[PDB]
DNA sequence: CCCTGTCTGGCGTTCGCGCGCCG
RNA sequence: GAGUCUGCGGCGCGCG
DNA sequence: ACGCCAGACAGGG
């Protein structure tokens, strides 16, 4: 019941894009037409993201008030109005990494300054066409000893 | 009380019942003023129907002289072309000689018309608006009954051909033509204005609006003083400010210090009063005194905020402010609205620090100057028998300091407009922040538009309320951080724990827009700027945002810091004579046994 | 993803991303699991990465466009957030209240800046809540349900419920806004006089303030709902108590065009013919001669006679 | 409504269209300085101008009389 | 304009605070019963189309009338915050 | 590109067809470039008014094109000019492209003229965009007439020489805005082109070849050429026009007469006779009331309501579908649900409404009646329903309702059902209901009138006949215009068009002043002279000299200086009425107003009242789906919005709650607007603030975005906005 | 390897209200 | 013991 | 189209 006297912005932690979440949308299904109701797990699905009705249920054990914090043992429903839709997150698992454009074209490449590369070139380079990296150890040459860090390409490897 | 403060020696213009609402205001009372208010409104309208004043088309009168100076100019534009087809004046000197013969032509019929008015028509419709504060503007009355002269081409050069007519007589097909090229520009301009004077009242608001009043006096007294002479109209002349600038700056102010002047003895924080500040004028017409110690804004310690004694008189009220007022924006506002009227762009390149299109090179060095004869480029030098600050002074550029005398450290050495940057370098900080203020009233002044220093004070200070690092202790050297933050760390670091690890830094100006765009808070910050970028900063470095000011804290939808929100009248119980004894009831019953 | 007409239907644009998106991480998962020739890869992690860009910000790099129809960039959440008409925007500038209203404006002359005419139909709307509960206080409704069917029609309104209003509101007031709001007299508070008809009465030193002349100018109008808001609204907000201004201690209420005519004409002297003497200061045959003179039709009665013309000397 | 599907018009009771007087300066005898009244009244055909006249004079006598009881 | 507002303005150290008292005081009138008031008897709150303000018209157009008055005491910290709302119950009836 | 015809009178419509854009495919010009652009460059000549252009940030860049302009081949605007070899000058006329017209020296027209002779040695001509007095022997070409400079719009304002072209442009604007009044009457004083408006434009009916009328109804007028053919003329009754004004063609000419070729059958919209009228040319006096016409207030006398003066009749277009539910289709009966008859009277025809019944705010239009949930009925609605009456239809209320403002009388239906004739009914729609609404609008006080000068204003009060200024004679003034607003603003016009029109009313005519060759002061002050024995002439026979009032005015004036001291009152008052003022009384005092007032015949019209005039006012409403703040429409007003500029106001002052107010329970604080509601119908103190949506609904916005926004407490740990839905399971 | 200069890369551009149209 | 759902983005014009 | 700020890289000692 306290009063909000500070706000903070942080980065999110892969664990926690999970945590706010709610379901995975795993697949590109809006709403089929013959129901105007949710495909499958898509990107409308109710558990996922909330109660497609008021504080009724999926198949409708349980349908008011009196039990408004607890869920169907057959389904998961626990209700509140729809708005426990509106509020509630999904996340999607990327196959390989992206990142977050906000990041990378800001003028100053806050991933550019911090990664010692060519602030604005070199990203870009990388980032949306083709260049590969060696992570702990791999003891056989290419004339010179295993690159720690270094980037190699498909060819040579 | 009522014919002390009038007076009835004189008709009754917008101006004397300006000064009788004021004074009004403050001898009697508020709610009585709004009394007499709504008494003149009531007697002015009605005396307004029965006095029969109406424009009539033979109200516009003519005046008889305007046949003789326009013949009178006119065979002396004959002249200045005989003497262009022989071949004496340069095909320019003909154009500006012709202009500088209609410039004064025209103003001549102005004060012509007015003339026959005062003289044989005091009571013609017309005219009586315009005296009386009712409506009507000098410029105006002269394009009905004298004649509106000069519009210019499409461009900016002004027309050769005036426009000999009136609009008493048919203004013709041509004249109107022409004149109508100005209209358009003139409505294309006021198009424009609006979208940059409410864009300045955003950005104004953008670093001002956090600027909240509450304190208790706060004690580093270190004061502004205000100037009630000026240097440069013509080359070297004292002169006493005008009334009107000098009022500006003096108004409803807290004295620094005490000062004795034509015999009162004007006390430490009094409030000078209008009448107190006739007073210092009149003083330094005798000539006791050419400066004043008095409080301001521009060197408030209240980090995030500024105090009662700093601010000053004016709340809407004319008491000393209340704790609690949102100045900021009040200050923001109050020039945001007179914006609309200017010009403009000057204002712009003031509160934010820039490189003015006609640059003035400033003397970083103060010494005496001297000036060199060579072909091309011309030379200001500051010197002495040490060093001297070589000025680059191309052919174009005019500069009036001559071969000889001082000049302090960021003084005019060329002729126009200056770079903050420069002059905070040469001549110091206390130096910009007073050049900004009175450079930017140098506008509002000339456009008629009467506002209080206090203002654009808040604002400025804002714009150098951070700074760079020369001598690290906590965090390493080049950072642009927060002014009274270091303070904070100063004080702290040789004061209560040991080690004097003196933090050296360096004042740093910048203009209203970047001290908005990079501030503490990142809300603030994602209003205007680029959400994308204030963000970005923001995470990576988990930003907790405190929240203080009112832009941050409005839009969380919680209570505004600053009014009511005020911590210090947050928190204020009432109480019934009845209830105070109930409660003592309470204490008494806690006697055991 | 709403229906729109016929069998239209709308959905905010940000899922033509999302579908973008997770259709290229599928079929790279299906692209890496098959076999996976290099350039295929790439060619795919490429359009990925850029995908993953859309839904946050679209236009840093290229604009996506919703299929041959409108050459428009998908609203990305970058756009959601930034800007004049933006996310950020609407919440600092909080754009709609619920106790609001706006019409035209027109002179109240007899007015005083205390007050504002405010249409009584205008108000009924504006307190209504505040009105329902005051007719359960009085006979003329049984429960606020039936005192709002009582109102939900205009041929249904008994003069009773006007009485009711014009109580509801005594002693509380209103605030007037401006088409620029410029300073903080942008909006002032006034004690509603319910009036006839569309118009709203303003009074006309506070012409003033608001930059406002009445060819048409309309002025909104909002409402205090908490006793803490009024209080405020009317202590410190009213017109009343704001006569000076905040950028110079001069008055804003000072008397307008209108009322200065009025209050010159009044008190201006005039002055009219001298031909004949003008010395009354000195003789007394000054006086008798030039009060004469002046009967006749030689002096006036206002003239440049120093000490006193003869209209001194007669009355 | 006398039918159901009439349509009202809008009500114009004044008998007169327009009134005029005039003060003119008479002479009596011993002092110049006196009014004479000559007011001149157009009516529709509906009342006289007399009559008229007469009415108004009742109305403002009326009026007078609303002075009697005072509170 | 409002029954001696400079007075009012006067009795106080901010402008801001006395608002803050007026709006506190028509709360209290209002929530433990609106009999709560310090000055009743001979002149008093008044509407026309009865006499009837003297019952419940407007909440602080009374606080600001007593207020006027030097009954009422407006402190920072005058009477502990909890034990205040207990007693007020208490000694004021109308519900 | 392609808008809205802008039918709110003829002119408006023609306007709207002729006038040039700069905006557009986008390869042309872009709108944050235009300052160039915008001005009215030299060329502008014949090809584009210069005062047509509208005020505001679009200025400047779109704007109707001149008089005879004409685009000749290829888009460019040429202008007519005739030629004049040596001195000589020719009827003929040359269409010159923009860049012929610099390779010569073009003359005015005012230029005297004895036929083919110009007549003065310097005689006024421009070379290229630059005035030159020229000679007889230089002068190539003369411009045709001083209209081809401006539009057509423009070119109706009576002397436009005497006013600011900046006002001008106001004065053009406002007649594109004139709503046609039943009386139409056109302007006493009139530029020479309203003939022309109504015949381009499409407004009477003209006679097509000589001949005698046959029949004349008020629906048709079939004439009988001499050729013998006869044909039938129908005429639009009374049709909706786009922007809702009324558009019947009145027959103006009787049973068996002979018409000329092109003579008005019947009248336009808005037209007297052939002639262009909107507004109605009324007496006004130019002098200040109490505060009533203030800033820019107009006092009208109630004189003027009652024959109908300014009376407009509107067309409102409401309109209901019976859509197709997937819970059921919606039914269009008389079937009105829950609660009574007497809102069902109008309702005669089951569902319809019946025409010409009188809807008022709040009444039935049309019935609908659609399901009432979204999938599933009610289990508390279950138990109330069977208490009083368990069979109670389903079906829930979804009726067409006159919305908040005003309705009139219905006078025309159109119903759409199953077996369309050759409609396009869209999918879904099972049928259609249009009701058209019609309602006189006589002048009230929110409603705005304006003179064709640019003096705009809205009507203050309402004065009545019994006390407003009147004249000598009984004659009492329609309108009092504040003078005021003329010496600020600069046209004079008005001022010239009120005297005229004085003239015109005791001389019984109507005037035609050209564009800056029409009528002149000394002709003016010559007919007023005429005038003076019109008014004062009928005084003397008809038995009455010199009031004390008008000879105390007088007195007053003389010490003024109007009247040349020395003159017999007869002779005074002559030359005060030249001046074109005369001796007004109070109406309320009967006493005169010291000082002679000017009056005349003005012509004023009234503007076009959008749904912005009738007025918005809301309580309680709807709300956005995404966004949580209040939002109308149809019925339901619509809430305010309150703007940065305004929350600085509002910050300025140390109103806190009045700003948390508006920020929370008025618009955002779901939670906290229903117990805002709740408290306020109880008499009790509204809740404390929840989070607002927006908020909430921008920390998942900004959680949509990698970035993680989290509230904390006083010591930096968490609070919770999301009262409770983030947390789990 | 340093400092200086030049094109280069990213963002922003009153406020409120009407009406009407369109996927 | 009533409350759902619709009205968005943009475009054009007009008032202030 | 523009204007402005901030930036990253390339040329001349
Ligand atoms: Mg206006
Ligand atoms: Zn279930
Ligand atoms: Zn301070």
């Amino acid at each position: 019941k306290k009063e909000v006297r500070k706000v903070r912005i942080a980065l999110a932690s892969p664990e926690k894009i999970r945590s706010w979440s709610y379901g995975e949308v795993e697949k590109p299904e809006t709403i089929n037409y013959r129901t105007l109701k949710p495909e499958r797990d898509g990107l409308f699905d109710e558990r996922i993201f909330g109660p497609i009705k008021d504080y009724e249920c999926a198949c409708g054990k349980y349908k008011r008030q009196r039990f408004e914090g607890k869920v169907c043992e057959r389904c998961g429903v626990e209700v509140t109005k729809s708005i426990v839709r509106r509020y509630r997150m999904g996340h999607i698992e990327l196959a390989t990494p992206a990142a977050h454009i906000w990041f990378v074209k800001d003028v100053p490449s806050k991933i550019g300054t911090l990664l010692d590369l060519s602030a604005t070139e070199l990203e870009q380079v990388l980032y949306f066409s083709k260049y590969i990296v060696l992570d702990p150890k791999g003891a056989i040459l290419n004339g010179v000893p295993v690159e720690k860090r270094q980037l190699l390409t498909d060819e040579e490897y | 009380v009522a014919w002390e403060l009038i007076q009835l020696d004189v008709p009754q213009e917008k101006n004397s019942l300006k000064d009788l609402v004021y004074q009004a205001f403050l001898r009697l009372g508020m709610e009585k003023t709004a009394r007499l208010l709504d008494a003149l409104k009531y007697y002015g309208f009605t005396f307004s129907t029965t006095s029969g004043i109406t424009i009539g088309i033979d109200d516009a009168v003519i005046p008889e002289e305007k046949k003789q100076y326009l013949e009178e100019a006119d065979r002396k534009l004959l002249q200045i072309e005989q003497a262009y087809e022989m071949g004496f004046l340069t095909d320019r000197e003909r154009y500006d000689q012709i202009l500088q013969l209609w410039t004064e032509t025209t103003e001549k019929v102005t004060q012509a018309v007015f003339k026959n008015f005062e003289e044989n028509y005091p009571f013609n419709p017309l005219y009586v608006m315009a005296q009386s504060g009712a409506r009507g503007n000098p410029q105006q009355i002269r394009q009905l009954c004298g004649l509106r002269g000069l519009m210019q081409k499409p461009s900016g050069e002004t027309f050769e051909v005036p426009v000999r007519s009136s609009f008493r007589e048919g203004l013709t097909v041509l004249e109107y033509f022409i004149s109508s090229h100005g209209a358009r520009k003139g409505g294309a301009d006021t198009a424009l204005r609006t979208a940059d004077s409410g864009y300045l009242t955003r950005k104004l608001v953008d670093v001002t609006h956090e600027i909240v009043v509450r304190e208790a006096d706060c004690g580093t007294t270190n004061y502004i003083s205000v100037p009630l002479f000026q240097p440069d109209e013509v080359t070297r002349s004292l002169r006493l400010r005008k009334r009107a600038d000098i009022e500006a700056g003096l108004y409803g102010r807290v004295l620094a210090r005490e000062v004795e002047v034509l015999g009162v003895r004007l006390e430490e924080g009094r409030y000078l009063s209008m009448d107190d500040v006739h007073l210092l004028i009149k003083a330094a017409e005798a000539g006791e005194i050419q400066e004043v110690p008095v409080r301001s804004p521009l060197t408030c310690q209240t980090r995030y905020g500024v105090c009662q004694k700093c601010y000053g008189y004016d709340l809407s009220m004319a008491r000393p402010v209340s704790i609690g007022e949102a100045v900021g924006i009040v200050a923001a506002q109050s020039i945001g609205e007179p914006g609309t009227q200017l010009g403009l762009p000057r204002v712009i390149e003031l509160f934010e620090a820039r490189r003015p299109k006609a640059k003035a090179v400033i003397s970083e060095i103060d010494g005496v100057v001297r000036i060199e004869e060579t072909e091309e480029k011309l030379s200001v030098f500051v010197e002495s028998e040490g060093f001297s600050k070589e000025y680059k002074l191309p052919k174009e550029a005019r500069l009036l300091v001559k071969d000889g005398d001082y000049v302090e450290a960021g003084q005019p050495l060329t002729r126009g407009a200056i770079d903050p940057h420069q002059l905070l370098e040469a001549k110091g900080p206390e130096a910009v922040e007073r050049y900004l203020v009175e450079e930017i009233q140098k506008v509002y002044r000339a456009q008629g538009v009467k506002l209080h220093d206090k203002h654009i004070e808040i604002v400025v200070r804002q714009m150098m309320k951070y700074v760079e690092v020369t001598d690290p202790g906590d965090s390493r050297l080049l950072e642009g951080q927060v002014l009274e933050k270091w303070d904070v760390e100063a004080l702290n670091e040789r004061l209560i724990a040991e080690g004097k690890t003196p933090v050296a830094w360096k004042p740093l100006l910048m203009g209203v827009t970047k001290s908005a765009l990079s501030t503490k808070s990142w809300l603030s910050a994602a209003s205007f700027q680029n959400t994308t970028h204030v963000l970005t900063e923001a995470a990576i470095a988990g930003k907790k945002d405190e929240l203080i000011g009112l832009k941050e804290n409005v839009i969380l939808g919680r209570l505004i810091p600053a009014g009511t929100g005020s911590d210090f009248v947050r928190f204020t119980q009432v109480v019934d004579q009845k209830t105070l004894k109930a409660i003592e009831e309470a204490r008494k019953e806690a006697v055991e046994a | 993803m709403v229906q729109v007409d016929g069998g239209r239907f709308a959905t905010s644009d940000l899922n033509d991303l999302y579908r973008r998106l997770i259709n290229r991480n599928n079929r790279l998962k299906k692209l890496l699991a098959q076999g996976a020739p290099e350039i295929i890869i790439r060619n795919e992690k490429r359009m990925l990465q850029e995908a993953v860009d859309a839904l946050l910000d679209n236009g840093r790099r290229g604009a996506p466009v919703t299929n041959p129809g409108s050459d428009r960039p998908l609203r990305s959440l970058t756009d959601i957030l930034s800007g004049k008409q933006g996310r950020f925007r609407q919440n600092l500038l909080g754009k709609r209240v619920d106790y609001s209203g706006r019409s035209v404006i027109v002179v109240g002359p007899q007015l005083k800046l205390h007050q504002c005419g405010l249409p009584k139909r205008m108000a009924l709307e504006l307190f209504k809540p505040f009105l329902l509960k005051k007719m359960e206080e009085k006979g003329i409704a049984p429960n606020v349900k039936a005192a709002r069917r009582m109102l939900e029609r205009q041929r249904d309104i008994k003069d009773e419920v006007w009485d009711a209003l014009e109580e509801v509101i005594h002693g509380k007031v209103v605030l007037l806004n401006r088409a620029p709001t410029l300073h903080r007299l942008g909006i002032q508070a006034f004690q509603p006089v319910l009036v006839e008809g569309q118009s709203i009465q303003l009074h006309p030193l506070v012409c003033e303030a608001f930059n406002a002349d009445f060819d048409g100018d309309q002025m909104a109008v909002h409402v205090p709902l908490s006793s803490f808001a009024q209080a405020e609204a009317r202590i410190q907000m009213l017109s009343a108590h704001n006569l000076l201004s905040p950028a110079s201690g001069e008055p804003l209420a000072k008397p307008s065009r209108d009322i200065i005519l009025g209050l010159y004409y009044i008190t201006q002297v005039r002055k009219e013919k001298k031909g004949a003497g003008l010395e009354f200061a000195t003789p007394e045959e000054a006086l008798a001669a030039h009060e004469r003179g002046e009967v006749a039709l030689n002096a006036p009665i206002k003239v440049a006679g120093r000490e006193t013309s003869v209209g001194r000397l007669k009355y | 409504k006398d039918r159901i599907n009439a349509i009202p018009v809008d009500a114009v009771f004044s008998p007169v269209r327009r009134v005029a007087f005039q003060v003119e300066d008479t002479r009596l005898g011993q002092r110049t300085d006196l009014d004479k009244l000559t007011l001149r009244i157009w009516t529709d055909g509906s009342v006289t101008p007399l009559e008229a006249l007469n009415q108004a004079v009742e109305i403002l006598r009326e009026h007078l009389t609303y002075f009697s009881n005072p509170q | 304009a409002e029954p001696g507002i400079d007075k009012l303005f006067g009795m106080v150290d901010s402008k801001y605070r006395l608002t803050v008292v007026v709006a506190k005081r028509a709360q209290q009138l209002l929530r433990h019963g609106f009999k709560n008031t310090v000055l009743e008897p001979e002149e008093r709150p008044k509407m026309q189309t009865l006499e009837g303000l003297f019952d419940d018209p407007n909440a602080v157009t009374w606080a600001m009338k007593e207020l006027l008055t030097g009954r009422l005491v407006f402190g920072e910290n005058l009477v502990p915050e909890d034990r205040l709302q207990k007693e007020m119950e208490r000694l004021y009836p109308v519900e | 590109l392609s808008q809205f015809k802008d039918e709110t009178n003829p002119l408006s419509s023609l306007r709207h067809k002729r006038r040039i854009s700069a905006l557009g495919p986008g390869g042309l010009t872009r709108e944050r470039a235009g300052f160039d652009v915008r001005d009215v460059h030299r060329t502008h000549y014949g090809r584009i008014c210069p005062v047509e252009t509208p005020e505001g940030a679009n200025i400047g860049l779109i704007t109707s094109l001149a008089a005879y302009a004409r685009v000749d081949e290829l888009g460019f605007i040429r202008t007519p000019y005739r030629r004049v070899v040596g001195g000589v000058v020719t009827d003929e006329v040359v269409y010159m492209t923009a860049t012929e017209e610099d390779r010569y020296t073009i003359a005015q027209a005012n230029t005297p003229l004895e036929g083919n002779r110009i007549a003065a040695e310097r005689v006024v001509a421009r070379r290229k965009g630059e005035p030159v007095i020229v000679s007889p022997e230089e002068v190539e070409f003369m411009d045709v007439s001083p209209k081809q400079v401006f539009s057509v719009n423009t070119n109706l304002i009576p002397f436009l020489e005497h006013d600011d072209a900046n006002r001008a442009l106001m004065g053009s604007n406002m007649q594109t805005q004139a709503v046609p009044l039943i009386r139409a009457q056109a302007p006493v004083v009139m530029t020479g082109l309203e003939e022309r408006v109504v015949r381009d434009s499409l407004a009477a009916l003209y006679a097509e070849e000589d001949g005698e009328v046959a029949k004349v109804d008020g629906n048709r007028i079939v004439v009988r050429y001499e050729d013998g053919r006869l044909v039938e003329y129908p005429l639009r009754r009374f049709y909706r026009s786009n922007q809702g004004t009324a558009l019947d063609q009145r027959p103006r000419v009787v049973v068996g007469q002979r018409v000329r070729k092109g003579d008005l059958l019947a009248d336009g919209p808005a037209s007297e006779n052939g002639f262009l009228a909107l507004g109605q040319n009324v007496l006004v006096a130019i002098m200040p009331f109490d505060g009533y016409n203030f800033e820019d207030a107009i006092v009208i006398s109630e004189e003027l309501l009652k024959r109908d003066f300014y009376t407009s009749i509107h067309i409102e277009r409401y309109e209901i579908e019976a859509r197709d539910t997937k819970l059921g289709p919606e039914r269009i009966t008389r079937d009105i649900p829950h609660l009574s008859e007497a809102a069902l009277r109008d309702l005669d025809e089951e569902g319809v409404v019946r025409i010409g019944a009188e809807v008022k705010p709040g009444d039935i239009l049309v019935g609908r009646t659609s399901f009432k949930g979204e999938s599933e009925p009610t289990p508390e609605e279950r138990l109330l329903r069977s208490i009083f009456g368990e069979k109670a239809r389903d079906v829930k209320d979804t009726s067409l309702r006159v919305p908040p403002g005003e309705g009139g009388i219905v006078v025309r239906t159109v119903r759409l059902r199953r077996g369309d004739p050759g409609v396009e009914l869209k999918p879904g729609v099972r049928e259609v209901v249009r009701v058209y609404v019609a309602q006189k609008r006589k002048l009230q006080v929110g409603d705005k009138l304006a003179n064709r000068h640019g003096n705009k204003g809205v009507v203050a009060k309402i004065l009545p006949v019994e006390d407003m200024p009147h004249l000598p004679d009984g004659t009492p003034v329609d309108v009092i215009l504040n003078p005021l607003g003329v010496p600020s603003r600069m046209n004079l016009g008005q001022i010239l068009e009120t005297h005229l029109g004085l003239a015109g009313y005791f001389l019984g005519q109507r005037y035609i002043s050209p564009i800056f060759d029409g009528a002149k002061e000394p002709e003016i002050k010559e007919l007023l002279a005429q005038a003076f024995e019109v008014y004062f002439g009928k005084r003397k026979g008809e038995g009455f000299g010199v009031d004390k009032r008008e000879v105390e005015v007088l007195r007053r004036a003389e010490k003024l200086g109007l009247v040349t001291p020395g003159k017999t009152p007869e002779e005074q008052l002559k030359e005060l009425f030249l001046q074109g003022k005369v001796v007004l009384y109070d109406g309320r005092t009967g006493e005169p107003i010291e000082g002679p007032i000017v009056v005349g015949q003005m012509f004023i019209m009234k503007l076009y009242h959008m749904v912005e005039d009738k007025m918005h006012a809301r309580s309680t409403g709807p709300y956005s789906l995404i966004t949580q703040q209040p939002l109308g429409g149809k019925a339901q007003f619509g809430g305010q919005r309150f703007g940065e500029m305004e929350v600085w106001a509002l910050e300025a002052y140390g109103a806190a709650h009045t700003l948390q107010e508006m920020l929370t329970l008025k618009s955002d604080d779901i939670e906290g607007r229903n117990a805002a509601y709740e408290a306020i119908i109880k008499g009790e103190d509204v809740p404390e603030p929840s989070v607002p949506e927006s908020f909430r609904v921008l920390v998942k916005e900004l959680q949509a975005l990698a970035l993680d926004v989290q509230t904390l407490d006083e010591k930096d740990n968490p609070v919770d906005i999301f009262e409770g839905l983030a947390s789990k399971r």
